């Protein structure tokens, strides 16, 4: 008899009823996707885009139906923060009960074609015996992928039929949905270039018809036909796992790294950002132009949005988090309340100090404080005999630009070395630790997560590939050989 | 022969490796 | 036909069989080890780790290595035509181009010959669970040294070829990551540790059941479709040393085929996820407990110190390009010492 | 009798390696510093290289 | 291929163990 | 009390481990 | 086995079952498409890496 | 001490759904066996 | 509109009634 | 619709199932510990 | 000069894949 592994195979040579089986594997994960959603919803705080956007509560699916255009409530709200009235049918809650209705629907279609499996359809004319002619099948499934596929890149994306695509500016601050007209050159090959998208789908559903023509009407080199095995369906498992990882290792590779698919404002920013000080040199930027202005210091700080500040914070860094460590990142530091401002430091001779950034690498960093030749002039010492750098020696001051702590200045050792803690960690921001009961062990974001899940399912799938490959190849010698 | 050829050779690696032993305690690597 | 006569060619029974596999395999398997001897007798790392690296130097065969590239490369392929070594061999050493190079061929030489065992498998007539069994070893290479540096900042923080190297990137993954917390790493402990017991057991039980099929005190010479040992009395052996004994011989060399290789993949697991710095460093219980309670003390909490400690000393020297200054004061240690 | 070819090729390349290494070509072919190269008159720190793009010019400095 | 890759073996290890051996020789 | 759970999972493979060693079912020669 | 409508009318579509092309047929074809695609996907790598500067890959 | 609660689900949802899983097969897989067993 | 949708439905529909005798 | 020929009896023997409640429980016990966190 | 340089990749490239691919052409007849 069959072991429990093997158990599944019951249904290779049974056309009707690998079809029941598939839409019982559809039906369930339609309906997850309804279910998920629901409970996003059910959990979800939509009562400040700024400081506690999706990316900090948790959010799995939400940046996805966001991604292309549903980003809308019938609790008459948005994730953009603007306030409609009537979204019509594709809110999230409508995305929600349509795929659980699609869910039930896939489910009795399944029941039905569990029942009457010996459809003559799957009958072979001359041997009466069940066969699928998979080349032809292919050709078929190719056209409507292609179809499919040219479509979305024609209407939806471009806006000519369609909402289009979530687009933001370079520091996520003004994300939208936006139709996106398709860039043809070489700039179109630009992972961070939204246009790139649309003229993909396009360009390649258009190809993709062009093929789908030519596997409708020629067949097989009977060579391939041998070499493939293209009378076993195993072949076409091995072929279709291994499309699959590939894909699963290059969206793990865009989420990681950053694409025009992958919005800092729905994912959350990426680890490169801070390891580069992205943000820190952006406001920066805008601070000195602001002063090249004429605007004093406090004023040019002042201009700086919080959203900006709130992503030059290592607690939003996705290379900050444990495997284990479950829940949004709110359960972590806390659910964002208020910018304090940028805090400048400075001795009594006048150097402006920087403290140093915590690298991702660190779960812990000593506090030091340099200067603009990166030359310690202060830190927090562990053993404080015979130190010669502490904050109590040197005479730090403290004095917050823009922000909440907007022109405080603060010269007590005490509280300048709580602002340098502090400090190390980027930008410094107000935290509500109460409603989550946060335990303050930071948490990765929804990218982290999904980079992670999917570079691991695609190594295991690369398992699967080269297993069914093998069951494939080598059909007639999988029970054993002889002499 | 080919245990002498054997032990020949055998002796000149040791004697290569030796060499090598040797410069462990001399020139580079050698903490002097 | 031109193909045919191709693939008579190289199916020819030789000293040295080829095939296909053998046009991916003998290349890059060549390449990735002549770069290995070439790096670890010529090529230093001063320029990007600051180190010395080769015999040239004065390295010994234990503190010789090819070096990971310069943490400014990035994630760069660093070909020797690239934007960056502009086809100048010297400073593509200098890199460390070398690195990539070892890196990648010795990846398509991986993918060569586990081709290699499919295809030797099924000109035999074998079932390829010997490439199965390498698929292991494989998830290895391809987690451990691709995926964790794509996951982090550059190839620099991927494992230098050498032996005191790769020591290291040991020690490193420790004190950064607390990679022996990891249920993944002990899953694969488990994979190693079981593998080498099932190998020594399975070796002595058959050694010591054989049959007498000679008279010479060298039982070697005296070895046929007869069992050369007796199944029956190991299996009475172990039911009453150990309890449980095998007692069907395909399913105990699956079992000893098993459970290394797996070993092997679920540690893969756990380094992809310390290549997003999704680690299994702390219990967030014992962490609050700690904090709120200055009496209270594991073998976690002292390994957590102990993590404190490798990472300040070793950040200094480890990480040159990050230009770490850590005052005497501010670096933790206890009385004394 | 193939000891011949063997006992004038095998010392060939042994010497070869040797003078690969004696004449100091080895340092100037794999950029490998010589003991007295490692630190400069000018410079006292380790020469890292910080331009990925700019790595030559770098490191002709 | 049997020269081939003796000889792509056996070429450059006596290359490199020569090379070696000279630097078994070089002084500060 | 998750003293209660790791007691519990323990217990629970001591008495597999128990079963699978006295209650076995029997290897029989051929 | 049953007949039914919607069968009926998908029944030419799975009625090649086994038909093949002599030899090679179109192989050296699908070869050359294979090798393009090969140069595409290693173009985008380069691209994407910055070993291929052309266009700057960044957040634009 | 301060847990994630959740775990209890998991641990036991987790340990009990293959454990009633196998002891389903097992059982079934034997009373087969005995018919076969019997009627030979 | 809802048009669009309703109207597609319905036609789905009536292929699947159509179909089914 | 007719009776199904494709139909297959499932097997388990009880060294099986000694090795899945091995398997089961032992993996209970590691994970537990990561679980509670 | 990348691009450049990627071509010139290829042409070595197909250089040296073509001495492998010739090589065992003229020992197959
Ligand atoms: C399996 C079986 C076979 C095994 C053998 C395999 C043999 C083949 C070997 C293939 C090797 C692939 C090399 C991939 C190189 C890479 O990744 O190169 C990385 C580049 C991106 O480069 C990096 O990008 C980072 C982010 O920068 C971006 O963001 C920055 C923010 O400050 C800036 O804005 C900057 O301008 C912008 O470019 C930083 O710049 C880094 O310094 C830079 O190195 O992406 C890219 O090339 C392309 C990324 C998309 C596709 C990736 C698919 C493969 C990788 C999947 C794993 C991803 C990570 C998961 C970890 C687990
Ligand atoms: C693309 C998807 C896909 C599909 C359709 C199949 C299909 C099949 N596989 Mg397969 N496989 C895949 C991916 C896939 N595999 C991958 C990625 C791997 C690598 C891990 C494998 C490794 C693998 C092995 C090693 C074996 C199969 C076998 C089989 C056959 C029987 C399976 C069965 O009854 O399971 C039975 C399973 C159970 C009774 C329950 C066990 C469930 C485990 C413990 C966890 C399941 C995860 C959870 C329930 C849901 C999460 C889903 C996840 C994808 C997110 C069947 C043809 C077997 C075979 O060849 O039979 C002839 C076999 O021995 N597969
Ligand atoms: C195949 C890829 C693809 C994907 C993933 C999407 C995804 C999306 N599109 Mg889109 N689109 C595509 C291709 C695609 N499109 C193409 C090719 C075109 C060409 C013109 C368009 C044109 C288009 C327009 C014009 C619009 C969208 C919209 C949307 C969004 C809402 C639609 C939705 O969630 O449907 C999910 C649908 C299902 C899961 C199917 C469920 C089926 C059930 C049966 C529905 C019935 C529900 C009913 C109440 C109950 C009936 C009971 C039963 C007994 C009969 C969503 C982000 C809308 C949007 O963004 O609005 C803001 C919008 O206005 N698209
Ligand atoms: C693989 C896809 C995927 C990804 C990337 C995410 C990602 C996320 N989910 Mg989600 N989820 C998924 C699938 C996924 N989900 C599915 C399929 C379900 C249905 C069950 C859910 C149900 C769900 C809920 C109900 C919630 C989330 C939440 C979250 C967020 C935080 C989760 C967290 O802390 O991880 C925790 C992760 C772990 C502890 C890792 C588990 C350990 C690994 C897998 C090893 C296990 C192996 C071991 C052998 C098995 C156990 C042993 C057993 C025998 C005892 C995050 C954005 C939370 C959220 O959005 O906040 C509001 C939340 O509350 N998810
Ligand atoms: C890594 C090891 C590995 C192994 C052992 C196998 C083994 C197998 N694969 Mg396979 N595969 C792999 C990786 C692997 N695969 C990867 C990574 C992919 C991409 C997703 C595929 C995609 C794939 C498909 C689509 C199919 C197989 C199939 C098969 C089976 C038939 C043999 C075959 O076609 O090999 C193919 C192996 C190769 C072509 C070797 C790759 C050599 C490349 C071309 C080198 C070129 C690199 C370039 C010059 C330099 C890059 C530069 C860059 C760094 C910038 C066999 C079981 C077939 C099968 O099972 O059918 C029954 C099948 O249809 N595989
Ligand atoms: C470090 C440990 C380790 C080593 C040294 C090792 C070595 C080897 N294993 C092989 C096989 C196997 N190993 C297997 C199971 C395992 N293998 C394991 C781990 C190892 N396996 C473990 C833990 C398992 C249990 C799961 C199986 C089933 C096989 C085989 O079938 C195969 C064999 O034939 O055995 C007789 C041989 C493959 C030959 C080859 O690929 O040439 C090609 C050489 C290439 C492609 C060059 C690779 C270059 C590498 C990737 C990077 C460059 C490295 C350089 C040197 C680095 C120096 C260090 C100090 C860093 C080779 C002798
Ligand atoms: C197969 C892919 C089909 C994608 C259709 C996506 C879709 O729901 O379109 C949705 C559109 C418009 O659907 C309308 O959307 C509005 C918001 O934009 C409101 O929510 C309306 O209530 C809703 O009816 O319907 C179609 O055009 C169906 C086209 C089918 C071809
Ligand atoms: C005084 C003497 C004391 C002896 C020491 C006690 C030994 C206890 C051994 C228990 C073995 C249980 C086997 C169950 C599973 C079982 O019943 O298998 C029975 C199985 C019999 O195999 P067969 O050859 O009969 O299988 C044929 C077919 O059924 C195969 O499908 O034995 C083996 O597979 C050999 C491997 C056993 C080695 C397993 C070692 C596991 C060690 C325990 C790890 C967890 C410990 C956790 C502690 C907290
Ligand atoms: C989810 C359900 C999982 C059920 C697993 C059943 C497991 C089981 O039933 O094994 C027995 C099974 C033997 O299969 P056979 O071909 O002998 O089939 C006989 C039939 O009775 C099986 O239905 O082996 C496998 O299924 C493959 C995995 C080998 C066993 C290795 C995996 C277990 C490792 C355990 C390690 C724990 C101790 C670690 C101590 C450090
Ligand atoms: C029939 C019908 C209907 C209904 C439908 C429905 C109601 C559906 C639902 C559906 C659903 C509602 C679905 C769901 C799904 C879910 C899933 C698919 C999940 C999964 C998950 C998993 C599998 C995992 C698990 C776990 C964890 C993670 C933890 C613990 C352990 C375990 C493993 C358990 C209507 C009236 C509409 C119409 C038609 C008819
Ligand atoms: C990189 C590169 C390349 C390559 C090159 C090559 C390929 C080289 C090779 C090299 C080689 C190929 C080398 C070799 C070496 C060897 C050696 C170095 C050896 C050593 C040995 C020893 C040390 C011994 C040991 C022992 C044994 C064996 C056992 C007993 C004991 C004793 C100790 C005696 C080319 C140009 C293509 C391109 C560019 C890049
Ligand atoms: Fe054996």
């Amino acid at each position: 008899a069959l072991p429990w592994y093997r158990v599944h195979t019951v249904v290779l040579n049974d056309p009707g009823r690998l079809i029941s089986v598939h839409l019982m594997h559809t039906a369930l994960v339609s309906g997850w996707a309804g279910s998920m959603a629901l409970y996003e919803l059910a959990v979800f705080d939509p009562s400040d885009p700024v400081l506690n956007p999706m990316w900090r509560q948790g959010m799995f699916v939400m940046p996805f139906m966001a991604r292309l255009g549903v980003t809308d409530s019938w609790g008459g709200w948005s994730i953009t923060g603007e306030s409609v009235s009537n979204p019509g049918l594709w809110s999230f809650e409508g995305v929600a009960l349509t795929h659980i209705v699609l869910s039930g629907l896939l489910f009795l279609a399944s029941i039905w074609h569990w029942v009457y499996w010996d459809l003559d359809l799957f009958r072979d004319p001359r041997t009466l015996e069940p066969a699928l002619d998979l080349p032809k099948v292919f050709g078929i499934h190719l056209v409507l992928s292609s179809l499919l596929c040219f479509g979305f890149g024609a209407f939806h994306v471009t806006g000519l039929f369609g909402p289009g695509i979530w687009i933001s500016d370079a520091y996520g601050l003004t994300g939208r949905i936006q139709s996106v007209a398709p860039a043809w050159g070489p700039e179109g090959f630009n992972p961070f270039n939204p246009g790139g998208i649309a003229s993909h789908h396009i360009a390649a559903g258009t190809v993709g018809i062009l093929a789908g023509v030519f596997h409708l009407n020629v067949r097989p080199p009977q060579r391939l036909y041998r070499a493939l095995r293209m009378g076993n369906i195993e072949t076409v498992l091995s072929s279709s796992i291994a499309a699959v990882f590939f894909a699963s290792f290059v969206v793990s590779g865009t989420m990681w790294y950053g694409a025009a698919s992958t919005p800092i404002e729905l994912f959350g920013p990426t680890r490169y950002q801070w390891d580069s000080g992205y943000f820190q040199q952006e406001i920066e930027k805008r601070v000195e132009e602001s002063l090249s202005n004429g605007l004093s210091l406090p004023e040019a700080w002042s201009n700086i949005p919080d959203k900006l500040a709130f992503y030059d914070y290592i607690g939003n860094n996705p290379a900050k988090g444990g495997l284990f460590r479950a829940g949004p990142m709110n359960k972590g530091d806390g659910i964002a309340e208020a910018w304090l401002g940028h805090p400048v430091f400075q001795d009594k001779e006048g150097h402006e100090l920087i403290v140093r950034r915590m690298p991702a690498f660190f779960e812990n960093f000593p506090i030091i404080l340099v200067d603009k030749d990166g030359i310690i002039r202060a830190d927090i010492p562990f053993r404080r005999a015979e130190s010669k750098y502490s904050i109590e020696q040197v005479g730090v001051t403290c004095s917050f630009y823009g922000g909440k702590l907007n022109n405080q200045s603060f010269k007590d050792a005490s509280t300048v070395k709580k602002y340098a803690r502090k400090a190390q960690f980027g930008e410094v921001f107000e935290f509500d630790r109460t409603i989550l009961d946060s335990d303050g062990v930071f948490r990765s974001s929804p990218r982290g997560w999904f980079t992670f899940g999917h570079a691991n399912f695609a190594l295991l799938f690369f398992f699967g590939h080269l297993w069914h490959g093998s069951r494939t190849l080598f059909r007639d010698v999988f029970a054993g050989i002889g002499a | 022969p080919l245990w002498l050829v054997v032990t020949f050779g055998g002796i000149v690696v040791l004697t290569v490796l030796g060499i090598f032993i040797y410069g462990s305690y001399s020139g580079l690597g050698s903490s002097l | 036909g031109w193909f045919d006569l191709l693939d008579d060619w190289l199916k020819r029974d030789r000293f040295v069989f080829i095939g296909w596999s053998g046009i991916l395999l003998f290349p890059c398997a060549y390449l990735a080890l002549g770069a290995w001897f070439t790096g670890t007798t010529f090529v230093s790392s001063w320029y990007t780790h600051g180190l010395a690296s080769s015999y040239l130097e004065g390295c010994n065969f234990l503190t010789a290595a090819v070096s990971s590239p310069a943490n400014s490369m990035g994630h760069s392929l660093l070909f020797l035509w690239g934007p960056e070594a502009q086809g100048d061999f010297t400073r593509w050493c200098q890199i460390g181009g070398l690195w990539t190079f070892t890196a990648l061929h010795g990846s398509f030489g991986l993918i060569g010959f586990c081709l290699r065992q499919f295809e030797i498998a099924r000109l035999v007539g074998l079932r390829p669970y010997n490439a199965i069994a390498f698929s292991g070893p494989i998830a290895v290479f391809v987690s451990v040294f691709l995926l964790y540096p794509l996951g982090q900042a550059s190839w620099f923080f991927a494992p230098s070829f050498g032996v005191a190297a790769i020591f290291r990137f040991l020690l490193f993954l420790q004190g950064f990551h607390n990679w022996t917390l990891n249920p993944f790493h002990m899953m694969g402990v488990a994979g190693i540790l079981g593998g080498a017991l099932l190998c020594a057991i399975h070796g002595a039980t058959v050694e010591n059941t054989l049959f007498e099929d000679g008279e010479a005190s060298d039982t070697f010479r005296a070895f046929q479709s007869e069992e050369t040992y007796s199944m029956v009395t190991a299996n009475r052996f172990w039911s009453q040393i150990f309890g449980v004994a095998f007692a069907n011989k395909r399913w105990l060399h699956f079992f000893l085929l098993f459970v290394p290789v797996t070993g092997l993949w679920v540690s893969s697991i756990g380094i992809v996820g310390l290549a997003l710095n999704l680690r299994a460093y702390d219990f967030v219980s014992q962490e609050i407990r700690a904090a709120e309670d200055p009496e209270f003390e594991t073998f976690y909490t002292k390994n957590i110190l102990l993590n404190e400690g490798i990472r300040a000393w070793m950040a200094a020297q480890d990480q040159p390009h990050e230009n770490f200054v850590f005052p005497e004061e501010v670096l933790p240690r206890g009385n004394a010492l | 009798r193939y000891w011949v070819i063997h006992s004038i090729t095998i010392p060939s390349l042994f010497i070869a390696g040797w003078l690969f290494v004696s004449t100091g070509l080895a340092y100037d072919v794999f950029g490998t510093p010589r003991p007295n190269e490692y630190f400069s008159e000018n410079r006292q720190q380790v020469p890292l290289i910080n331009d990925r793009f700019n790595a030559r010019e770098e490191l002709d400095d | 291929f049997r020269w081939l890759a003796i000889h792509g073996l056996a070429i450059p290890t006596v290359f490199f163990f020569g090379a070696i051996t000279a630097m078994q020789f070089i002084q500060r | 009390m998750e003293a209660l759970v790791y007691v519990f999972l323990l217990i629970g493979t001591l008495v597999v481990i128990f079963f699978a060693i006295f209650f076995r079912d029997p290897p029989r020669i051929a | 086995a049953l007949k039914t409508r919607l069968g009926e009318l998908l029944r030419p579509l799975n009625s090649q079952y086994g038909k093949v092309a002599p030899g090679w047929g179109t192989t050296p074809i699908m070869g050359i498409f294979m090798a393009l695609f090969l140069l595409f996907l290693i173009i985008i790598l380069q691209i994407y890496n910055s070993s291929l500067i052309l266009l700057d890959i960044s957040w634009t | 001490m301060v847990v994630q609660e959740g775990g209890y689900l998991a641990v036991l949802l987790g340990v009990l759904f293959p454990v009633a899983f196998l002891i389903i097969l097992y059982i079934q897989s034997e009373a087969r066996n005995a018919g076969m067993r019997e009627a030979a | 509109w809802f048009a669009v949708s309703a109207v597609a439905l319905v036609v789905v529909a009536a292929v699947l009634v159509a179909v089914a005798a | 619709s007719g009776i199904n020929p494709n139909k297959q009896p499932v097997e388990l023997n009880r060294t099986s199932l000694f090795w899945g409640l091995l398997l089961i429980f032992v993996l209970a016990v590691l994970f537990s510990s990561y679980f509670f966190n | 000069p990348s691009l450049a340089a990627f071509f010139w990749s290829l042409i070595w490239a197909a250089v040296l894949v073509i001495l492998p691919i010739t090589g065992a052409i003229i020992w197959v007849s």
